[PDB]
């Protein structure tokens, strides 16, 4: 149903919230009352209309297929290239993942994308990540890997990953400090 | 898991399968130098099984084909952190002990270059410093390891300790060892005497020597020991490090200088430094040159499966999901087949 402003613009008249509500209730009753074409033609005048994008698969100079993707987390940006056939090796900035991310938490984050669609050991990965700390970098690599792996998984798998949150960019970034208060939310200790 | 427990017969046929160590052998050969986590694992399981791996097997091949006439060869185990270099050295040490060599075992040269509360001045050379506590500890461990050869081996010099006390030519090396252990102040001098006597007598065919040094990179690095005037101390000033460097020269024959680099516990080295030059520096690499580097890499899939099966059979992996293939894959990923990482993970898993 159009908004009250849309109705007001149609009628070049000023309305009220309750006027709009009454009109919408009347239109709802009209719709429910088996409105025929002779009625639906009128009804539609007040009706206003209302999935992950899979990246293309490229082929290296040696002909092996891969998918490239990018992902940002906090202040860390990662670019990931996932090969169609691989032994699970992951090279981050030229360093193997267990050496780049000595933290079990970060290695778990790296595992999560592949483990979800049950493809551990199937794809090799090359990531270049810069900015942010270890956790932010791990998250960015996770996002990039999930986005790349979308191309190599089925559509149902892609939708499942989305519903699992692998494919959504974490919008949480540090809040700017405000003048006159200690932190973003911390205020100076009040002195009664 | 092998029915083969003799450390000489096993080979590639036994690669990827376990090799047991009896409690008596563990107590005698290995009173020190085994990784602390492996010591804990042995304590828990009541057993000491080391997987047979290509690095250890290759080092065993070299030591079996070693010609004692030729100058003693230097073997250097290197690899990424936690690849099992120390335990491979221990496996070769056990093999040599069973072949009845004399095992001059340095559990970790890093300990000798840092965190020393008692740093006195050598009486034999006033320009060198003593590390009596560590000297005495290593002397006790060496006595335990090589008691049987200790009495049989004799000294060939006169070794003064005090202005009135000394040891006379023909005295068993056990006399020197006892002097060093009981008299802590003389531990450094006793260690030097022991190294010198072993080095000279190995060329005389009295026995076959195996100088097994873990964390060899420490000798030619920097030390965190500061003089009384807060002055930094270089390794050579430490008599122990100086004598060990002397031992680390191929000038003699009748034995093998086996050693392992170990970034863990190193000083002024980045975490990822694992190659020989990266861990040794110009001085260390030149000193060890020529040498045979041996690469110890993470578990290959067969070895990884064998280790997982070992833990499962011991019942260590308590998590109900550990036996499943999904659990195995998750462990494999989270450890990248690295021995130390896998052990630590399975500890709490
Ligand atoms: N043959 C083996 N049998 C049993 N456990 C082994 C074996 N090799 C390695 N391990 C396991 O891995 C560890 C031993 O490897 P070690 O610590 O010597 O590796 P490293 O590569 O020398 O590492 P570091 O970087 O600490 O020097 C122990 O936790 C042990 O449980
Ligand atoms: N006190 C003492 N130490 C000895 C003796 N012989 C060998 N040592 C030990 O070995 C060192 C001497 O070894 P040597 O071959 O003379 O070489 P140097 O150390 O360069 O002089 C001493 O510093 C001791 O650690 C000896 O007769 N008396
Ligand atoms: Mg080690």
């Amino acid at each position: 149903w159009l908004i009250k402003e849309e109705l007001e613009e149609m009628l070049v008249e000023k309305l009220s919230d309750l006027d709009y509500m009454q009109f919408i209730r009347l239109l709802e009753k009209l719709l429910t009352s088996q409105c025929g074409a002779a009625e639906e033609e009128f009804v539609q005048r007040f009706r206003r209309s209302v999935k992950q994008l899979i990246e293309p698969v490229q082929y290296d100079e040696q002909g092996m297929a891969f998918s490239k993707s990018e992902g940002k987390r906090k202040t860390a940006k990662a670019e990931a290239i996932v090969y169609k056939h691989g032994s699970g090796r992951i090279k981050v900035n030229g360093i193997d993942y267990q050496l780049y991310f000595p933290i079990t938490q970060d290695r778990e984050q790296l595992m999560f994308p592949f483990h979800f669609v049950d493809r551990l050991g199937k794809h090799d990965v090359t990531c270049t990540v810069s900015g942010g700390g270890r956790s932010a970098q791990a998250g960015a690599i996770r996002l990039a890997m999930a986005k790349a792996l979308c191309s190599f998984v089925t559509e149902d798998e892609v939708e499942w990953m989305r519903q699992a949150g692998l494919l959504t960019t974490d919008p949480r970034v540090r809040e700017r400090k405000k003048p006159g208060q200690e932190g973003a939310r911390r205020k100076f200790t009040w002195k009664k | 898991r092998t029915n083969e427990n003799d450390p000489a017969k096993h080979g590639d046929q036994h690669e990827g399968q376990h090799y047991n160590i009896s409690p008596q052998d563990l107590e005698t050969v290995f009173p020190h130098g085994l990784p602390p986590r492996f010591v804990m694992q042995v304590k828990t399981f009541s057993e000491a099984c080391l997987m047979v791996r290509k690095p250890a097997l290759e080092l065993l091949h070299y030591l079996k084909n070693t010609s004692f006439a030729y100058p003693a060869i230097r073997y250097l185990l290197y690899g990424e952190k936690g690849t099992g270099k120390t335990l491979s050295l221990c496996h070769v040490i056990h093999f040599c002990a069973k072949q009845d060599w004399l095992i001059l075992h340095i559990p970790d040269a890093h300990l000798w270059v840092k965190n020393c509360r008692d740093l006195l001045q050598s009486s034999y050379n006033k320009q060198r410093f003593d590390q009596p506590l560590e000297a005495s500890t290593w002397l006790k461990n060496f006595k335990t390891t090589n008691e049987r050869f200790l009495n049989q081996i004799k000294v060939q010099e006169k070794y003064v300790w005090n202005k009135r006390e000394s040891t006379e030519k023909g005295s068993p090396l056990g006399e020197v060892v006892e002097q060093g252990i009981t008299r802590v102040r003389n531990a450094t001098d006793a260690v030097g005497i022991v190294l010198k006597e072993l080095k000279r007598q190995s060329s005389l065919g009295m026995f076959h020597l195996l100088v097994a040094v873990d964390g060899i990179n420490a000798l030619w690095g920097r030390t965190t020991l500061k003089r009384e005037d807060k002055s930094p101390i270089a390794p050579e000033e430490l008599a122990l490090v100086h004598n060990l460097r002397k031992m680390m020269k191929n000038d003699w024959h009748g034995g093998a200088i086996v050693s392992a680099l170990s970034q863990t516990g190193s000083l002024f080295k980045p975490r990822k430094a694992y190659l020989p030059q990266e861990l040794l520096g110009k001085e260390g690499f030149d000193a060890l040159d020529p040498f045979i580097p041996i690469l110890v890499s993470n578990y290959n899939p067969k070895e990884f499966e064998s280790c997982i099966q070992y833990y499962l059979e011991n019942n260590w992996l308590q998590h109900e999901k550990a036996p499943t293939e999904e659990g195995k894959k998750e462990l494999l990923f989270l450890s990248n087949a690295n021995p130390s990482l896998l052990e630590r993970h399975c500890a709490y898993l």
